């Protein structure tokens, strides 16, 4: 389930970024996306820490 | 909820007239400003919610 929720975000994300025209640009929706930043946003994904010092966000 | 440019704001009911601009973040200074609970958190509803209003087929 969490790989294909991310999967999912991935991809519309570089849709989204790449194909800023289209309104309703969803997951089944034929315009271009590539792989090659779906898979380095799976890999930063996997290695993600997240800073819980005080002051500063949790980012 | 301080509009900080006009005057504050008392209640919510002026929200449904029309849309407002605040000013900054500041995290600064006497005003303190800062963010509200609901600040930004809604960024996807509001593009497709206006594709919907937009949209000729309905």
């Amino acid at each position: 389930h969490n790989q294909v929720s991310q999967f999912k975000r991935a991809v519309v994300l570089n849709k989204e970024k790449y194909n800023p025209e289209f309104k309703k640009i969803t997951y089944d929706s034929p315009v271009y996306f590539n792989i090659n930043e779906v898979f380095n946003y799976i890999y930063n994904l996997n290695e993600e820490v997240i800073n819980k010092i005080e002051g500063e966000p949790s980012l | 909820p301080k509009l900080s440019n006009g005057e504050l704001v008392e209640n919510r009911q002026i929200y449904f007239n029309e849309k407002l601009e605040f000013t900054s973040s500041n995290t600064s200074k006497a005003t303190k400003a800062s963010n509200g609970p609901f600040n930004g958190e809604f960024n996807r509803f509001l593009s497709r919610f206006e594709t919907k209003l937009t949209d000729k087929r309905l």
